[PDB]
RNA sequence: GCCAGGAUGUUGGCUUAGAAGCAGCCAUCAUUUAAAGAAAGCGUAAUAGCUCACUGGUCGAGUCGGCCUGCGCGGAAGAUG
RNA sequence: UCGGGUAAGUUCCGACCUGCACGAAUGGCGUAAUGAUGGCCAGGCUGUCUCCACCCGAGACUCAGUGAAAUUGAACUCGCU
RNA sequence: AAGGUACUCCGGGGAUAACAGGCUGAUACCGCCCAAGAGUUCAUAUCGACGGCGGUGUUUGGCACCUCGAUGUCGGCUCAUCACAUCCUGGGGCUGAAGUAGGUCCCAAGGGUAUGGCUGUUCGCCAUUUAAAGUGGUACGCGAGCUGGGUUUAGAACGUCGU
């Protein structure tokens, strides 16, 4: 029940009857088309992910990338920007959730970062079922 | 999970397991797991000590099974009284006698198969010794 | 302090020690490895 | 001397006017409840439009007690009726503004001096 | 046991956000040597650091690990005493 | 299952229909009145209970008189493991 | 030459079932061995696949040894007593133990260890307590101590089955 995206159809042949052509008709032919699609194409679930950038001083590095690999989040790379690193990464929007506590506790309170959209990336199969069952009920 | 594919016959007297066994050489590897206890090997048995050993030599060198579980066990279900006939047939096992090679291997170190054949042997119901090929 | 049947070295530094008939494996390096058999 | 199924009358303009002790609160196997003691109640009875609403499980300290108080003389102060006064569940503070007949010094606490200073009379 | 050294192309390369002996995968080397693993451990984002093996010195006689086998040890909690 | 009643209701009351396996004189569905009839609720009331205390009588106990019964292989007829 | 009997009756059997005991321990419950993995990294803080070895008597069972010239059977009440595989309180190791609070294991049986709603219930769910509301054995402890709601006589009805 959510949005399919990042999809092209191309439409290469079809038939009409001039007496029962309607665009209603072909409305529903199409949608009968992206259920069959559905069927063979193996749709996904994706997760919206979030550009991370995290400052804390050097002491604090190690723990906050813990923290991202922990989170299904990855180290997009690093800077040392004046005397604190910068820390790059991208990390899903759902596990975000509660970082500044976390970012705090692991930094002294020195922590502070900025979160973003970035892209839409496919859910880890056991949580994406879990949200199919939620979604069915 | 060997089992046969076909059989003569579906059940089989209990039996007894006595004597020697035979094929107590390294025939087909240069090292052997040996049995030196006397026992029922069962098919899950079998497939537990081939995964354990296969995974410890890491897609290396050869091994062989020199065992069969060709004898049909039965088993009655619970709460059935005696009699009414033979159970049915649950599991297939291997009858093993002391000195019977059950396992070689080849194309590995003996330190590898040492090693591989002490994992094996960690889920084998009997109690089990290592072996290399002789000249005679 | 692990409590098993099977007790043995964890490392380089577990040892083996018997203390009042009861095998135990003591080690410098790891808490983690103190083990007593029982 | 309250025990479970015992009805007390309200003390405070909270808006109940009869409710039921449900348990006596602070130890196993409690039997009773006197003046100063906190117990969890429901009203039954409720006024319309009021703070509190009939089916509420609350709180309460017991203020009055037909059984009474002894004093370290060895005197008694009895009163007619048992009554309560509401509190909240969690801060346990009185729900009500104003308290209604008189009380004891046995509720002098820093938990309930609010309610000494409502109270009409101190005995 | 003790006193020292324990390296150089080189962070082997690829991959890896980073991977430098010590993530993984390929390699798999040569050099100075008394000897030093393209690393057996701890440790680090990665490095470092901390070792070790190896080796040299010291010390001054045995020492080390398999095999077979006897007797013991742990594994081993229950209801009236 | 939903709704009502309770702080909390496998019972009760009102619905729903998915009637394992209602149904029309081996009657169907209602029905005022009636019932030592079945279920459920409330007020009053209380030793029913929290938790039992005291008291008055009849026994029980002691003395005198009278005087049974079931049962019973024999007994010098303890605990524990 | 077919059935019914809870309206029943007689002779017998513990030669043969239901209850409890016994033997057994498949099953059950408890523990251990191996360690693929999970645990950001890291088998073994916690956990643990595929397999393996035990313990208890403790569930469902197997057997038919005791009792059929009778061994009263569920639940409650009253009163208990033992085990320890410990629920609380005491001591301790490890921890993925900052503190607070926990997890896990070891030691420990001295004492302690809810009231209610519903239901015959044990139980369970629910309300509200408590330091905690332990788990088992004791003829599933206890009817020559109580109860008689459950359950299994004779009355009656419904659904169902049967002419
Ligand atoms: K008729
Ligand atoms: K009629
Ligand atoms: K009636
Ligand atoms: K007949
Ligand atoms: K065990
Ligand atoms: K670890
Ligand atoms: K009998
Ligand atoms: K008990
Ligand atoms: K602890
Ligand atoms: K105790
Ligand atoms: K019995
Ligand atoms: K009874
Ligand atoms: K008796
Ligand atoms: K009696
Ligand atoms: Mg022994
Ligand atoms: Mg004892
Ligand atoms: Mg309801
Ligand atoms: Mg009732
Ligand atoms: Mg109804
Ligand atoms: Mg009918
Ligand atoms: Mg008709
Ligand atoms: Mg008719
Ligand atoms: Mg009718
Ligand atoms: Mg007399
Ligand atoms: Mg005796
Ligand atoms: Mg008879
Ligand atoms: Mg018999
Ligand atoms: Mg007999
Ligand atoms: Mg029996
Ligand atoms: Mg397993
Ligand atoms: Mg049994
Ligand atoms: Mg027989
Ligand atoms: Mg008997
Ligand atoms: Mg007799
Ligand atoms: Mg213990
Ligand atoms: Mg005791
Ligand atoms: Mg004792
Ligand atoms: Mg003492
Ligand atoms: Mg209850
Ligand atoms: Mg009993
Ligand atoms: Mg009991
Ligand atoms: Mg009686
Ligand atoms: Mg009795
Ligand atoms: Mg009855
Ligand atoms: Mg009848
Ligand atoms: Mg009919
Ligand atoms: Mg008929
Ligand atoms: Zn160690």
């Amino acid at each position: 029940g959510y949005p399919l995206i990042d999809v092209k159809a191309k439409l290469y042949d079809g038939s009409y009857h001039d007496v029962d052509s309607s665009e209603m008709a072909f409305k529903i032919a199409a949608s009968l088309a992206l259920k069959e699609a559905a069927k063979k194409c193996d749709p996904v679930i994706l997760e919206p992910m979030m550009k991370v950038t995290i400052e804390m001083p050097e002491e604090y590095m190690g723990d906050i990338m813990g923290d991202v690999t922990s989170r299904r989040g990855r180290v997009d790379g690093m800077e040392p920007r004046g005397n604190a690193q910068v820390v790059n990464a991208y990390v899903p929007l759902s596990e975000m959730f509660g970082y500044a506590t976390s970012l705090r506790s692991n930094t002294q309170g020195r922590g502070t970062y900025t979160m973003y959209f970035d892209h839409y990336a496919e859910v880890p199969k056991s949580i994406a079922e879990d949200i199919i069952k939620k979604n069915k009920g | 999970m060997l089992q046969p594919k076909r059989t003569k016959f579906r059940k089989m007297h209990k039996g007894r397991n006595r004597g020697l066994a035979q094929g107590t050489d390294v025939s087909f590897g240069s090292f052997g797991l040996k049995a030196v206890g006397r026992g029922r090997l069962t098919a899950r048995q079998i497939e537990a000590a081939r995964r354990a050993m296969t995974r410890a030599v890491k897609r290396q060198g050869k091994i062989w099974i020199r065992v069969f579980p060709d004898k049909p066990i039965t088993e009655k279900p619970l709460a059935v009284r005696m009699g009414k006939g033979k159970g049915n047939v649950e599991y297939w096992v291997a009858l093993i006698q002391p000195g019977k090679v059950l396992y070689e291997m080849d194309g590995v170190p003996e330190e590898l198969a040492r090693e591989a054949f002490k994992l094996a042997a960690a889920k084998l119901p009997i109690k089990t010794t290592f072996v290399t090929k002789t000249v005679m | 302090m692990k409590v098993r049947a099977s007790v043995k070295k964890l490392c380089r530094n577990c040892k083996i020690v018997k203390r009042d008939g009861v095998i135990r494996v003591i080690c410098s390096a790891e808490p983690k490895h103190k083990q007593r058999q029982g | 001397m309250i025990q479970e199924q015992t009805m007390l009358n309200v003390a405070d303009n909270s808006g109940a006017r009869r409710v039921m002790c449900i348990k006596v609160l602070g130890g196993s196997h409690r039997r009773y409840a006197g003046v100063g003691d906190i117990i969890k109640i429901t009203i039954k009875e409720a006024i319309p439009r009021g703070k509190v609403k009939k089916g509420d499980v609350l709180k309460a300290v017991v203020v009055r007690t037909k059984k009474g108080v002894r004093r370290p003389d060895g005197s008694v102060i009895r009163f007619d009726g048992n009554a309560c006064v509401l509190l909240n569940n969690n801060s346990e503070q009185p729900i009500g503004t104003r308290i209604f007949g008189p009380v004891t010094r046995e509720l002098r606490s820093e938990k309930f001096m609010k309610i000494i200073s409502l109270a009409p009379e101190v005995l």
